[PDB]
C-alpha cells in the first residue's frame, strides 16, 4: 500500500508454497491492483480479522 | 420574507433560475473530467495518432508482441514510444518510423 | 460493541527479496 500524489495504489500477487513459509529463498513481482484517488492522510492501519 | 412571483412582475421581480456550478482542485486528482472525441484507427500510410494522451507518428501494426493485460504503455531500450494497445477493443499494436 | 480480546504480542523473522512490484503501467 502507498500513498503518493492522492492515489492509493494497492499491489499485490498472489503466490502458492509448498512447505512452511519464512518469507522464502523465491522472486515474485507484485501486480496493481487499485488506483483509489482518495487522497487520505493515512498514518495508521490495523488488520481486519473475521 | 416569501417571494409572490406573480407573472405580472416587472423584469427586476420576476424569478430566476440560477445554476452554479462549483470545481475543486484539491490535492487529490481523479477521473472527473470531460468528454473526449474517438475516431477510428488507420494505418498503412501513418497518420498522426493520439491514443489515450500520448501522441505518435509510427506505422500501427497487430504484431504479437503481448503486453501485460495492466500495462498501457511501450517502451524500448532507447525509451521510444512505443505503441498503447487499443483503448476500446484492447487490440495491442507497435509503431516504427514511417520510412 | 466490540469486544477487546484480539490484542497480542509481536515477534520477527528474516525476510528475502520481497516486495518487489511493477513502478509503472508500461
Ligand atoms: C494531511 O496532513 C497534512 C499534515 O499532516 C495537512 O497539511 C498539509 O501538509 C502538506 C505537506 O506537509 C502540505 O503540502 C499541505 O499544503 C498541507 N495542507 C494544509 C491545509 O495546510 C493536510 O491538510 C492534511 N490533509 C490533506 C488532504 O493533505
Ligand atoms: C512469454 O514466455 C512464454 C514461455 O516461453 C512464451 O511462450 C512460448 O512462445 C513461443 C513463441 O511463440 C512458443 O514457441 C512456445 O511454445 C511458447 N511456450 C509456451 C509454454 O506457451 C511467450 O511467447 C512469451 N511471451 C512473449 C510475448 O514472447
Ligand atoms: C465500446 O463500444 C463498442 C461498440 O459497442 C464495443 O465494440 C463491440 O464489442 C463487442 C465485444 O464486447 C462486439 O461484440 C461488438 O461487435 C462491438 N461493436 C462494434 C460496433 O465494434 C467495444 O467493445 C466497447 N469498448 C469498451 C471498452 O467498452
Ligand atoms: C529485528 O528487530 C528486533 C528488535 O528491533 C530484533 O530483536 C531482531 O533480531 C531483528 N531481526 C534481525 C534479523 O536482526
Amino acid at each position: 500500500f502507498k500513498n503518493i500524489d492522492g492515489y492509493f495504489k494497492i499491489y499485490s500477487k498472489h503466490t502458492p508454497i509448498n512447505l512452511e513459509r519464512d518469507l522464502p529463498q523465491g522472486f515474485s513481482a507484485l501486480e496493481p491492483l487499485v488506483d483509489l484517488p482518495i487522497g487520505i492522510n493515512i498514518t495508521r492501519f490495523q488488520t481486519l480479522l473475521a | 420574507q416569501s417571494y409572490g412571483f406573480r407573472p405580472t412582475y416587472g423584469v427586476g421581480h420576476q424569478p430566476y433560475r440560477v445554476v452554479v456550478l462549483s470545481f475543486e482542485l484539491l490535492h487529490a486528482p481523479a477521473t472527473v473530467c470531460g468528454p473526449k472525441k474517438s475516431t477510428n484507427l488507420v494505418k498503412n500510410k501513418c497518420v498522426n495518432f493520439n491514443f489515450n494522451g500520448l501522441t505518435g507518428t509510427g506505422v500501427l501494426t497487430e504484431s504479437n508482441k503481448k503486453f501485460l493485460p495492466f500495462q498501457q504503455f511501450g517502451r524500448d531500450i532507447a525509451d521510444t514510444t512505443d505503441a498503447v494497445r487499443d483503448p476500446q477493443t484492447l487490440e495491442i499494436l507497435d509503431i516504427t518510423p514511417c520510412s | 460493541q466490540c469486544v477487546n480480546l484480539i490484542t497480542r504480542t509481536q515477534s520477527y523473522t528474516n525476510s528475502f527479496t520481497r516486495g518487489v512490484y511493477y513502478p509503472d503501467k508500461v
